[PDB]
C-alpha cells in the first residue's frame, strides 16, 4: 500500500507538472506560430512591390 | 513614385498656367488623395516639419512628412467627412496645444477639445507636443516617495514621483483599478494627475471618470480620453497630448502624476497608423518605430532638479500583454523604456489576491531609495519575508518535514500575503500602511486565522488612528516610523487585540 | 443623393474602383450604387462602399453583392450618405442582407425611417454611469456569470451544443419580462444554418408566421454567398438596426452577432482585397480601429441598454492571437457552452465553472450575491476535482464531511438547469422563467443546507426553490406507489 | 460509372482550369439538383484549387494576404 | 528536368520500350523557378518559391505517364527542404507520386540505413488485390507495429521502459526487431557500412518478416537484426554474435 | 556610438591610453538604423532591420581595435529583442565580440543576480596557454556540470528530482550549488537591494570552485551560497544560517 | 604559414568585398589546383558571405525571398 501511494502520489505531481508543462508549451507554440506567420506574410507582402 | 501624388489634373493645370510665372502660393493648397486617414496637399510651402494645418471642416492635421511637391500630413481628426479638392491652410505654430489651469477636473479629446461637453476650456497655450525631453543636467536622483495606497505596491516595489514604472499585466486581471487606486490615494498631497486612457471601451472610461467625481479626485485629475472607437491617429496622439498636458505643470514647479492606459493598444494605433502608409514593419508587425514613440513618449517623464524647479512626472505606463508573455514585442520594447516593472500577474489575480501584484518578477530599479526612511527598515524585512515564504510555499514541505514549516514561516507568511490584498479602490494612508505593514513583519500576528486577518485589520484601522493620534503624528510630521512609535503602537495594538477578543 | 454619374474603372475581384467628375466625389463610406446589368438581361443593381479614396477623383470601393459581369464604365451612382438600412417597427421579423432588402420574399419593408450604417459612437455625456446587470431569464447566467446590461458578451460554445435554443429562450424571455426586442445580426452566417434557425425561429412563436411587425426579431443576415464586403458590413448593419430601436424606443435591445472572428476574417479579406499591408498574424492593419467601430457602438446610453451577445471563434484555440485578443479586450461576460454538458442533458448546456464575468464582483452584483456565487463555484471546483475519486472510493467511502459537498454540488448542478420557453416545441417542458432574486434565494437554501435530503432529480429541469420542492413532494407523494 | 459525371482536371491544366474544375462541376450539379435529382457532389483537393487560384492570382498581380493566398 | 522528359518520352514514342528514368533532386526544378521567378516581376508566393509552382511542377510530373506505347517509370528523389515536410515543394509532388518513401533524418539518426520511415512511406500499391494477400496482412501488421512503437515512445522516454503493459513490451520488442531488421546493406553503400552489400528479393524478406514479427523468433539479440540482409543471416549473426559475446 | 569610438579613438591612437568604452545598448544603434533606412528609401532587410545591419555596425565593431599604440576594452551592452538569439541585429553581433555573455531572463526571474546564463557566455579567452590550466580544467568541469543539469531538465521535468539516481542526484545538487554561487550582490545593486557589495578576484572565485566541485561542502544547504562572495564568507553564513535556524 | 595564403576580409569592408573574398579564394586556390597541388580552401563564416550578398542585391531592389535573403 504505500509503495503504490508514493507511485500514486509520483503520478499525482507528474500528471500536474505535465499540466503545467502543456500549458507553457502551448504558449511557446502559439507565440511561434504568430511569429512564424506574421514573418511568412511580411515576406511575402516586402517582395511583392520591390520597387 | 511613378503615380506621384502631385499629378491629378485639375492641380497640374494650376502649374501648367504658369511655368516661371507670378509668384506661389504661400499658405493655400488644395487637399487631394485624403484616404486612410493621411491627406496630402499641393503647395502650401509655407508649412514648417512638423506644422499643424487645418482643414475646411474644422479638423487638425499634424504637417510629418513633406515630399517633394506633397505635404504629406497626418489628419487628427476622423478624415471621413472630407472631399477632396478642399482647401487647407496652416497656422504658422508648430503642433502646438492650448493648456492650462482650467483643465483639472475636464475630460479631453486628445486635441485640447473637452468631450465632457460642458464648457469650452480657455488657456494660455505655451506648450508644443513634440518637446525636448528633459536633459541630463535638469534631471536630479528620485528621492521623494510616492503613496501609491497599495500596500504590496508601495511596500516592496517602491514608486518615486519622476521615476517611469510601468504596470504590465494581462488582460482582464486589474491595472485600472491599479491605476485609479494610486491616482485616488493622492487625494491629500497634491499632484495634478493626468489619466491618459489610449485603448478602453468608452463605457469603461465613463466609469472611470465618474468614480473619480464620485470619490473626490477629480478635483485635479484630468482624464484625457480616447475611445477604442476613435481614429487610429487619436489614438496615437492622446498619450503624447497628455504627456504635454502634464508637462505644462511639471515645468512649473508642481509634482504629476500621468498614467497612460493600455499604451500597448497605442502601439497598436501606431502600427496602424504605419501600415497604412506601407512603411515596412518589423517583428508582429510593428513598424520598428514604436521604440522611437514609447521614447518620446515615456522620457519626457521624470524629476526636474531644482533649477527648473523640483517638479516631476511619474509615468505608470499600463503596458496590456495580451498573451501572457513577457517576451512579447511592445511589452518587452517598454520594459526597456521605463525604470522597472510592476508585474500584475493572471493567474493570481484569478486566485484572488485582489491586487495581483507579486513581487517575485515585480521590480523597481529606482529601489528603497525612492521609499521613506520610516517604512524603508520595515519593507525590506517583509521583503525578505516573502521570499522566505515564497519559498518554502513553492517549493517541498508538504509532508511534515525536517524543518516542519507552518510552525517557521509558513503562517506568517501566509498571513503577510493574504493582507497585501487590498479591497477594491480603497486605498491605504502612508501611517496606515506602515502599520499594516509592521505588523505582520516581526511576527506580532501570527496566530489569528489566516481567513480574514483583512477581516480583523479593518477594525485595526478604525482604532488606531481614533485612539492614538500619536502614530500618526509622528509619521506626519517626522516621516520617521520611531521606536517610541514602535511601543505605542504595540499598545494600541494591544488593546485592538483585547477589543477583537471582546 | 444626386447624379454623380462616374465610370467603373477598374474591377479587381469584388473591389471596383470607380472615377467621377473632379468637383463633387462621395466621402469615405459613403455607399453608392452601380446601375449595373445582369448578363440574363436584367438591370440589377450591385451596391458598393467606398473604402479608400485613391486621390485622381477615383475611390475605391469594394461590393456588396457579385461583381461578376461589371460592364467598366457602367453608370455609378451616389446616395450621398451610407448604407440606408430600413430601420423602425417595420424591421421587425423578416430577414435582411446588408443592403437591407428582404430576402425571405415576404414583402418589401417600409422605408420610412431610415438611418445610415456609419453613426458614429455615443459620446460620454451619452453614456451611463451606473454599471447594471442584465437579468437574462435563465438562472446559471444571472447566478454564477452575470450578463452587464450595455456590455459586451461572448459564447465561446459551439455549434448543435446548444446555442440556437439558448440565443431563443433568451429573445423570447427579453420580449416577455422587459420592453425590449432583440435583434439577431449573423455575420458570415452559413445559410444553411441560418435557415435552421429562421425555421426554428417560426416555430418557437419568438416570430410569428401570421404576425410581423409584432415579432421579436429583426434578422439581418449575413450570407457566405456575398463579397467580404457584406459580411463585414453585415456587423454594422444589425448594429445601427438595434440602435435605431434603443434611440427610439428607450428599451433594453438584444444584438447577437455571429463569430466576431468571421467579421474579423471578412475585414482581412476586404483589406487584403484594398491591398493595404497586411498586420500580424494576417487580420488586417486597423483591425483594432475596425472591430472597436463595430463594438463600441454597444453601450448602454441613457436612453436604454444595446447589450449584444457575441459568438467568439478562436483560430486553433488561442486567446493570444490578435482577434481574439482584440476581442477580449472588449468582452464584458464570456460564458463557454460545454458539449459535455450538453450530451449529458443539462441544457442550457453552459459551463459553470469556466465560464467568467467582469461582472460578478460584489459592488457590482451585491455582497450576497457575489459571496454565493464564488461559494457555489468553490463547490463545483470540489466536485470536479472529487470526481476523480468518487470513480474510485464511492460516496460514502470518502469524507461524509464533504460528501455533503458532492450531494450539494450535484443537487446544484441540477438546480442549473432550466426548462426553457422554447424546449416546449422539442418536449412540452412549459418552462420557467427565474429572475435574479429566485435563484439567489434558492441557491442560499441548497448551499447553505437546509435541502440536504431532497433527491437530485426534483432538482432537475425545474426554475424556482418552491417548485422544486413541490416536484420533491410530488415525488414523495408517489413513493407510496 | 453509371451516374457519376467525374470531372478530371490533370496537373498540366492550366491555373484557369484547375480554378475552374469545382465551378464546372457544381454548375452540372445544380442543374441535376434543380430538375428534382438530389446530388452528390464530391471535391477533390480543394488546397490544390486554391493553389491554383493563388497561383493565377498571383500572376495576375492581385494583393495577397495570409500564406500568400489572394484577398478573395 | 525537361531534357531528361523529353529523352524519355522519344524513348516512349518511338522505341515504344519501357524507359525508366531517375531525377534526383527535383526540388532543385522548383527552387531554379524560384530564382527566376522572383527576377521575372512575377510576384512571391508562399515561404518563398513561385507563384506557379503548381503548374510547373505538374508540367514536369505529368508527361510521366504509360501511355500505350510504353511505360515510363520514374524515380524522382524530392529534396524536403529541412525536413519541411509541409513546404509547397513537396507538398504538391505528393499529389503527383504514386509510391511515395519518405526518408527521415530522425531514423537516420539512429544509424537504421536506409532512413526510410516505415510509416510515412506509402504506395497506392498497397492494396490486396494488386500486391498479394499474404503481403498486404504483413505490410498491415508491420505498419501497425511501428504506430505503436511511435506511439509508445513518450512512454518509453519519460516513465521507464518497463512500466508500460508486458504485452506492449511484447510488441516494443517486436517493433524494435523490425525496425533494425528493414534495414538493407547496400551494393553502393559498401563503402559507409564496412559491410558487404547483400540483394534480397520480395520473397525472402517476407518470409523473414512473418517469423522476426510472428513472436516465434523473438529471442535473438537486437544487433544480430539490424545491417542484415535476410532472416537466415539474422540467425547465423545471432550465433556469432552470442559467440563472441561470452568470448 | 560613432562619436564615442571617436572620442575613445582619439585617447587611444593618438595619447597612447589604454581606453575604456562602455557603449551600451548598441542595439539601440542597429534599431536607430532600422529607423532611418526604413525612412531613407533602402529597401528591407531581415525581419525588420536596415539592408546593411552587417555593414554599419561592422564599422562600428571594427574601429574598436587594440591596435600597436594602445588598447581599447570596449563594453557593448548589446540587446537582444524578445529574448531570442536568433535575431539578426545580435546575430551579427554575436560574429565580431569575443567575450559574449548572455543575461537570460531565466536566472533572473529565479532570482539569481546576475543573471549571466553559464553554458551560453563563452570567451575566445578560454584557451590553455592564455590562463592557465587550472583555470581552463575549472571552467570546463563547471560547464560540464551545468550542461548536465540543463540536460536532464528535461528529466526534472514532468517527473520528480527523486527519479534519478545517485550520481544524477549528486551532480544536481552540485549543480544547484554553482549555480546559485554564480549570483554575487553587486557594487551597485546596492540601491535595489542585498547586501553591499563584495569584489571577488579570480585567485578567490576559483578556490571556491574547486571546494565545490571536489564535493567537500555537500555539507552546506543551497541558500549558503545564493548572493554571497567569497567561499569562506559562503561557509559563514552557512554556519549563521544555522545557528539562526 | 609559408604555404598558407589568407583572404581576409573585415567587417567594415563594404559588402563588395565580403562577397568576393570566398571567390577571390577559390580562384586563388584554383591556380594552385591546375598546378597539381592538392590545395585546400577553408572559408570562415560563410554566413556572413551570403549576408553582405543580401546587403548588396537588396541595395539594389533586386527583389528578396525566403528570410529576406535575395534570389540566387
Ligand atoms: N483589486 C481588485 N479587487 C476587486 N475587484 C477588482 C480588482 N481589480 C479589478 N477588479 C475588477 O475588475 C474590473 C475592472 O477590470 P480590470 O481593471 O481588472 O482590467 P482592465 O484594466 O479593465 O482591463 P484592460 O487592461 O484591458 O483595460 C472591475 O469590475 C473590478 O470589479
Amino acid at each position: 500500500a504505500s509503495e503504490l501511494a508514493a507511485r500514486m502520489t509520483a503520478m499525482s505531481n507528474a500528471t500536474d507538472n505535465a499540466n503545467e508543462l502543456k500549458k507553457t508549451l502551448s504558449i511557446n507554440y502559439n507565440r511561434a506560430r504568430q511569429a512564424k506567420i506574421t514573418g511568412e506574410i511580411l515576406e511575402i507582402v516586402a517582395g511583392a512591390n520591390a520597387c | 513614385a511613378t503615380i506621384r501624388a502631385d499629378e491629378i489634373s485639375k492641380i497640374i493645370r494650376e502649374r501648367i498656367e504658369g511655368y516661371n510665372r507670378e509668384v506661389k502660393v504661400v499658405n493655400t493648397g488644395t487637399v487631394l488623395q485624403v484616404g486612410d486617414g493621411i491627406a496630402r496637399i499641393h503647395g502650401l510651402d509655407e508649412v514648417m516639419a512638423g506644422e499643424l494645418v487645418e482643414f475646411e471642416e474644422g479638423t487638425i492635421g499634424i504637417a510629418l512628412n513633406l515630399e517633394s511637391n506633397n505635404v504629406g500630413v497626418v489628419l487628427m481628426g476622423d478624415g471621413l467627412m472630407i472631399q477632396e479638392g478642399s482647401s487647407v491652410k496652416a497656422t504658422g505654430r508648430i503642433a502646438q496645444i492650448p493648456v492650462s489651469e482650467a483643465y483639472l477636473g475636464r475630460v479631453i479629446n486628445a486635441l485640447a477639445k473637452p468631450i465632457d461637453g460642458r464648457g469650452e476650456i480657455t488657456a494660455s497655450e505655451s506648450r508644443l507636443i513634440e518637446s525636448p525631453a528633459p536633459g541630463i543636467m535638469s534631471r536630479r536622483s528620485v528621492y521623494e516617495p510616492l503613496q501609491t495606497g497599495l500596500i504590496a505596491i508601495d511596500a516592496m516595489i517602491p514608486v518615486g514621483r519622476g521615476q517611469r514604472e510601468l504596470i504590465i499585466g494581462d488582460r482582464q486581471t486589474g491595472k485600472t483599478a491599479v491605476a485609479t487606486d494610486t491616482i485616488l490615494n493622492q487625494q491629500g498631497q497634491n499632484v495634478i494627475c493626468v489619466y491618459v486612457a489610449i485603448g478602453q471601451k468608452a463605457s469603461s472610461v465613463a466609469q472611470v471618470v465618474t468614480n473619480f467625481q464620485e470619490r473626490g479626485a477629480m478635483e485635479y485629475t484630468i482624464v484625457v480620453a480616447e475611445t477604442a472607437d476613435s481614429p487610429a491617429t487619436l489614438q496615437y496622439l492622446a498619450p503624447y497630448t497628455g504627456a504635454a498636458l502634464a508637462e505644462y505643470f511639471m515645468y512649473r514647479e508642481r509634482h504629476t502624476l500621468i498614467i497612460y492606459d493600455d499604451l500597448s493598444k497605442q502601439a497598436q494605433a501606431y502600427r496602424q497608423m504605419s501600415l497604412l502608409l506601407r512603411r515596412p514593419p518589423g517583428r508582429e508587425a510593428y513598424p520598428g518605430d514604436v521604440f522611437y514613440l514609447h521614447s518620446r513618449l515615456l522620457e519626457r517623464a521624470a524629476k526636474l532638479s531644482s533649477l527648473l524647479g523640483e517638479g516631476s512626472m511619474t509615468a505608470l505606463p499600463i503596458v496590456e500583454t495580451q498573451a501572457g508573455d513577457v517576451s512579447a514585442y511592445i511589452p518587452t520594447n517598454v520594459i526597456s523604456i521605463t525604470d522597472g516593472q510592476i508585474f500584475l500577474s493572471a493567474d493570481l489575480f484569478n486566485a484572488g489576491i485582489r491586487p495581483a501584484i507579486n513581487v517575485g518578477i515585480s521590480v523597481s530599479r529606482v529601489g528603497s531609495a525612492a521609499q521613506i526612511k520610516a517604512m524603508k527598515k520595515v519593507a525590506g524585512k517583509l521583503k525578505l519575508e516573502l521570499a522566505q515564504f515564497a519559498e518554502l510555499e513553492a517549493f517541498a514541505q508538504f509532508a511534515s518535514d525536517l524543518d516542519k514549516a507552518t510552525q517557521n514561516q509558513l503562517a506568517r507568511g501566509q498571513r503577510l500575503r493574504e493582507l497585501l490584498k487590498q479591497p477594491q479602490s480603497a486605498p491605504l494612508t502612508v501611517e496606515e500602511q506602515v502599520m499594516t505593514i509592521y505588523t505582520g513583519t516581526n511576527g506580532y500576528l501570527d496566530s489569528l486565522e489566516l481567513d480574514q486577518v483583512r477581516k480583523y485589520l479593518v477594525e485595526l484601522r478604525t482604532y488606531v488612528k481614533t485612539n492614538k493620534p500619536e502614530f500618526q503624528e509622528i509619521i506626519s510630521s517626522t516621516k520617521t516610523f520611531t521606536e517610541e512609535a514602535e511601543a505605542l503602537l504595540k499598545e494600541a495594538i494591544q488593546e485592538q487585540m483585547e477589543r477583537f477578543l471582546l | 443623393e444626386k447624379k454623380n454619374l462616374g465610370r467603373i474603372a477598374q474591377i479587381i475581384g469584388p473591389v471596383l474602383d470607380v472615377a467621377f467628375p473632379p468637383g463633387k466625389m462621395p466621402n469615405i463610406y459613403n455607399a453608392l450604387i452601380v446601375k449595373g446589368r445582369d448578363t440574363a438581361g436584367q438591370p440589377m443593381n450591385v451596391t458598393c462602399e467606398v473604402q479608400q479614396l485613391l486621390g485622381n477623383n477615383r475611390v475605391r470601393a469594394v461590393a456588396m453583392s457579385a461583381t461578376d459581369g461589371l460592364t467598366r464604365g457602367m453608370e455609378v451612382i451616389d446616395t450621398g450618405a451610407p448604407l440606408s438600412v430600413p430601420v423602425g417597427g417595420a424591421t421587425l421579423g423578416r430577414i435582411f442582407n446588408v443592403l437591407g432588402e428582404p430576402v425571405d420574399n415576404l414583402g418589401p419593408v417600409d422605408t420610412r425611417t431610415t438611418s445610415p450604417i456609419h453613426r458614429s459612437a455615443p459620446a460620454f455625456t451619452q453614456l451611463d454611469t451606473k454599471l447594471s446587470i442584465f437579468e437574462t431569464g435563465i438562472k446559471v447566467v444571472d447566478l454564477l456569470a452575470p450578463y452587464r446590461r450595455g456590455g459586451k458578451i461572448g459564447l465561446f460554445g459551439g455549434a448543435g451544443v446548444g446555442k440556437t435554443v439558448l440565443i431563443m429562450e433568451l429573445i423570447n424571455n427579453i420580449a416577455k419580462a422587459h420592453g425590449g426586442v432583440s435583434v439577431f445580426g449573423g455575420v458570415g452566417e452559413r445559410t444553411r444554418e441560418g435557415n435552421d434557425l429562421y425555421m426554428e425561429m417560426k416555430e418557437s412563436g419568438v416570430i410569428n408566421e401570421q404576425n410581423i411587425a409584432e415579432s421579436k426579431v429583426a434578422l439581418v443576415y449575413g450570407q457566405m454567398n456575398e463579397p467580404p464586403g457584406a459580411r463585414m458590413r453585415v456587423g454594422l448593419t444589425a448594429l445601427t438596426m438595434a440602435e435605431y430601436f434603443r434611440d427610439v424606443n428607450e428599451q433594453d435591445v438584444l444584438l447577437f452577432i455571429d463569430n466576431i472572428f468571421r467579421f474579423v476574417q471578412a475585414g482581412s479579406e476586404v483589406s487584403a482585397l484594398l491591398g493595404r499591408m497586411p498586420s500580424a498574424v494576417g487580420y488586417q492593419p486597423t483591425l483594432s480601429t475596425e472591430m472597436g467601430s463595430l463594438q463600441e457602438r454597444i453601450t448602454s446610453t441613457k436612453e436604454g441598454s444595446i447589450t449584444s451577445i457575441q459568438a467568439v471563434y478562436v483560430p486553433a484555440d488561442d486567446l493570444t492571437d490578435p482577434a481574439p485578443a482584440t476581442t477580449f479586450a472588449h468582452l464584458d461576460a464570456t460564458t463557454v457552452l460545454s458539449r459535455g454538458l450538453a450530451a449529458k442533458g443539462i441544457y442550457p448546456a453552459v459551463d459553470p465553472l469556466d465560464s467568467t464575468s467582469t461582472m460578478l464582483q460584489p459592488r457590482i452584483v451585491g455582497e450576497e450575491h457575489y459571496e454565493i456565487a464564488q461559494r457555489v463555484k468553490e463547490t463545483l471546483q470540489r466536485y470536479k476535482e472529487l470526481q476523480d475519486i468518487i470513480a474510485i472510493l464511492g460516496l460514502d467511502e470518502l469524507s461524509e464531511e464533504d460528501r455533503l459537498t458532492v450531494a450539494r454540488a450535484r443537487k446544484i448542478e441540477r438546480f442549473l438547469s432550466q426548462p426553457f420557453f422554447v424546449a416546449e416545441v422539442f418536449t412540452g417542458s412549459p418552462g420557467k422563467y427565474v429572475g435574479l432574486a429566485e435563484t439567489i434565494r434558492g441557491f442560499q437554501l441548497i448551499l447553505s443546507g437546509e435541502l440536504d435530503s431532497l433527491p437530485e432529480q426534483a432538482f432537475y429541469l425545474v426554475g424556482n426553490i418552491d417548485e422544486a420542492t413541490a416536484k420533491a413532494m410530488n415525488l414523495e407523494m408517489e413513493s407510496k406507489l
